[PDB]
């Protein structure tokens, strides 16, 4: 399963971030919600104009968020992951999500 | 006719085309010149063709045979590759309608600019060939702003367009419809297709910038 | 002249059918097919502009030829075309090979007529003969009964007063109406 | 709407829980009751 | 005025069925896009009369159909051929009939003459 | 793209034939009426625009049939059609059935053609031969003057050479151009 | 002048007329009730003299008659 | 192989000038970078919006730089020289490129 | 261009004849040459 890095995602650090995206050619809306007691971000997938989102998920480090779902026309069939730029041991946190800020959210399509 | 424009150091060829019109007023005080000028007017509405073609043929072969028709230099094509026509075709009246018509049906775009042909893919672009910020003489912050009057019903080929923002600029004439931009303000950073320009121009009084329409691309990097 | 508002739609609707909205034309046959029949048809009529400026119809290709036929095809007369002959077009809406096409009346050929006779290849008509020909053998049937196979060296003939001829070259057999039968 | 639905588990905000039991308490003692700022009802339920 | 009348003919002209026209029948009519008597027109599509159909059974006019049967016919004079081989030629004191069972039975008002499938031949 | 003003007229003037302004289309005929000869036609075409949504034309009622034939009407070539045959269509300018209507192109039927031999149906057809057949009675005329009548158990020929060798399974009748008479 | 080939018209006569007039060289117009028809080119006596003694308004300036260009066989 | 000399260039001198030119009815762009240790200039051909450029050499004096790559459907057929105006022994300079300034840097066309 | 040609003979104005002398000149001596009023080459060429 050959798959190339397509595309890096950054967070402002606002517990109710909300944006619309592009991958693969096709455009998914994602909502982004920051726990207090778990000190973690949740993070909610749909269509654009959607009633309610398709997927909803906790984000991890190193965990294949996507992996249960690729199994529905509206869901990206890529590789979405959360991988540290600085020391292994750290964990996802608020404000060190980014391409330089400590955490690498990154998304990579298959080759075809 | 050709005009040249810049700052006191150089001056970009901004257009070249032939006088279609041209009226003198000169009531009391100062005489008024009126041009209206045409970027190969006179080619595109007169070229005629008269080709035909069977099942089999490689539609590459169509494609090259009409625009040596309409007699232009070629600025670039983007070739069909292995396709082949599916049923017979027939072509004529003027070349350029023929061609535009074509171009719904295979997703290419098809503009004649300053005297250059370009055949492009509509969804996809082209590396940055130029880059807007404050230094680049910017003016105001860009706006999303649509690239058509009306709104078309979608399945919700989905390649198509769809999209845009706006851009000011001061006059620049070293820039065409088809090519690529990078816009680095503090808003919006990405890269985006050009498709519309506007040049205006005061002398001794008015402005003296260009006005970008950018649409978002979601092809492939031809 | 083209101040109104109004001329100049005139004349852009006026130069818009001028490359669009091909409905029928002329033509004569230059390829034919007899497998599945079809023919090439290339039209005729033409204009020159004043500009020193010409508008050609280019060779269409592979237009159905219609004949008189039923029953699913068991029944038709399928008369010898040949190349060169002068037949009428007709051109279809949508391009009835392709359900993709966003184009309309662009030249999408529907069908050709077996021929016209129009001038310069006038033929002449019998006032008053269903007469179904071929190179040196006719079939003529006349309003008042009689009927008659021919050729330049046979005729059948069955006319109206119970009469049969057949005759040849090297003799004849006949019926009178009186119930005579003889042989030549 | 927040709780368990069709795609796996949400989370409400404040604002809503806190006008939905508003809404309860405006039913429980017809339109006029007062839930905003000054009301003691506010500050027990808010808290 | 003048639009050419088509028919049924092939091979240059020498093979036509040319068939009675007389003044009054309904026919279809077609109108050419450019006026193919002169290349100088500018105008297109005024009343440039193409050709006409032989033909057309419209409301009024509309004379019946055999539901299966290719008939030649004329005034008093009638071709019918039939799918099941038999042919035949008819006319108000003659008939000449050609059966699928090898039967041929030229007959008239004054006599017949016919052959047998069995190879009988004979003179009424 | 649609900023020109004139962009904005092709595109309306282009939207407006679409429904509007039909000349011709092929069909097939699914409802045949044998007295008044009328048939029901269905397009064929269609397109299919990108945003999902189809086309489809309507069945067309009683479109009247056209037939070789002359004087009045007494004499016409009338083969028997079956529904399924394809034939083209073509619509009228007015409502010729009424002369109260507005409006023009909106598909009044003009009338309809026998057949249309086109891809899927296309029957063989003889390089050189004026063959009238039925299902299995067949009329042959050749240019040099032969002629020939032919059933599975008939055989009726009239040479170019006075030959006449009308046969039949049981026996056979003919003369020679050198005069003699025979029966088989 | 005779026709080269048949005719037929219909519609509004004012079309047909108009038609007439790019195949032959003629100018139709109707103005103020009355019906002209002319030739293109030509032209008629000084019916009205233009000079500062009959009123004019500014020089003449050159302008031209249409707003587009057609192709010529130059 | 009969040519005829059919355009010709000029060069402001400024390090990295970039422009676009037309030649045998195609048009192409150029890139001009000056090299300070080689004191040369440095030449790229491409098509117009291409990646990469097609085609990149070193100009020098009475040297066809075209030669070798005479074998691409985007590459002019013609002929590229810089030959002096002045004494023989000058070398290409930086401003001493253009139609008087001692090095006249020409195309010509083959006739066909 | 003025001088013996497909259509007879023509005249030359004195201004190309200066321009061109003019560029003759610059091609001798490079772009730096002058050659307009205070030079006392130009008043020498142009005499």
């Amino acid at each position: 399963r050959t798959v190339v890095r397509t595309f890096d995602f950054e967070l402002s650090g606002y517990p109710d971030e909300t944006f619309r995206v592009v991958l693969d050619s096709v455009t998914y809306e994602l909502r982004f919600m920051w726990n207090e007691r778990d000190e973690s971000w949740f993070m909610s997938l749909g269509d654009i104009g959607a009633q309610r989102p398709t997927i909803t998920s906790k984000l991890t480090c190193y965990s294949d968020i996507l992996a249960p779902y690729r199994y529905l026309d509206n869901v990206p069939d890529g590789n979405l992951y959360l991988w540290p730029l600085g020391d292994i041991r750290t964990r996802a946190g608020r404000f060190n999500i980014g391409p330089l800020k400590g955490i690498q959210m990154t998304y990579s399509s298959l080759i075809e | 006719v050709m005009l040249h424009a810049g700052y006191n150091g150089d001056e970009k060829l901004i257009f070249s085309g032939t006088v279609e019109y041209v009226e003198d007023d000169f009531p009391e005080e100062t005489r008024t010149t009126k041009f209206i000028l045409g970027d190969g007017t006179l080619n595109l509405t007169t070229a005629t063709t008269a080709r035909s073609y069977r099942k089999g043929t490689p539609v590459n072969s169509v494609l090259n045979d009409l625009i040596a028709d309409l007699k232009l230099p070629k600025g670039r094509v983007i070739d069909f590759g292995n396709q082949t026509l599916q049923t017979s075709m027939a072509f004529t009246g003027n070349a350029s309608q023929n061609l535009a018509n074509l171009a719904k049906n295979t997703g290419s775009t098809f503009s004649v600019q300053d005297g250059a042909v370009y055949w492009t893919k509509e969804g996809s672009r082209f590396n940055v060939m130029f880059e807007i910020s404050e230094e680049g003489g910017m003016v105001g912050t860009p706006t999303p702003k649509q690239p058509s009057s009306s709104k078309k019903l979608i399945k919700a080929h989905d390649i198509k367009e769809d999209v845009g923002m706006t851009v000011s600029t001061l006059l620049n004439g070293a820039i065409l419809p088809e090519s690529t931009v990078y816009l680095n303000t503090r808003y919006h950073k990405g890269f985006y297709k050009v498709a519309e320009l506007t040049h205006r121009g005061g002398y001794e009084t008015g402005d003296w910038i260009t006005e970008l329409g950018l649409v978002e691309t979601r092809g492939e990097l031809i | 002249y083209a101040d109104r508002y109004d001329a100049a739609f005139g004349i852009y609707i006026s130069r818009f059918l001028r490359n669009n909205v091909h409905t029928n034309i002329r033509g004569k046959v230059v390829g034919v097919n007899y497998s599945g029949p079809s023919v090439d048809v290339q039209p005729m009529a033409y204009t020159e502009f004043p500009s020193g400026t010409t508008d050609r119809y280019p060779v269409i290709y592979d237009v159905p030829v219609l004949l008189p036929s039923g029953a699913g095809g068991k029944a038709r007369l399928t008369m010898p075309i040949k190349p060169g002959d002068v037949v009428g077009l007709s051109f279809s809406e949508r391009n009835e090979g392709d359900n993709n096409d966003q184009n309309t009346h662009q030249l999408f050929a529907g069908w050709a007529v077996t021929q016209i006779f129009t001038d310069g290849n006038s033929k002449a008509i019998h006032p008053d003969n269903v007469v179904l020909e071929n190179d040196k053998a006719i079939i003529t049937l006349k309003p008042d009964g009689d009927t008659s196979l021919q050729n330049p060296k046979v005729t059948v003939e069955a006319l109206a007063d119970g009469n049969v001829k057949i005759s040849n070259g090297t003799g004849e057999f006949t019926m009178s109406p009186s119930g005579e039968i003889k042989g030549g | 709407n927040y709780g368990l639905t069709g795609s796996g588990f949400n989370l409400p905000p404040m604002d809503d829980l806190v006008q939905e039991t508003k809404k309860t308490f405006k039913s429980a003692f017809g339109e006029d009751f007062n839930t905003e700022s000054n009301s003691v009802a506010d500050k027990l339920i808010q808290i």
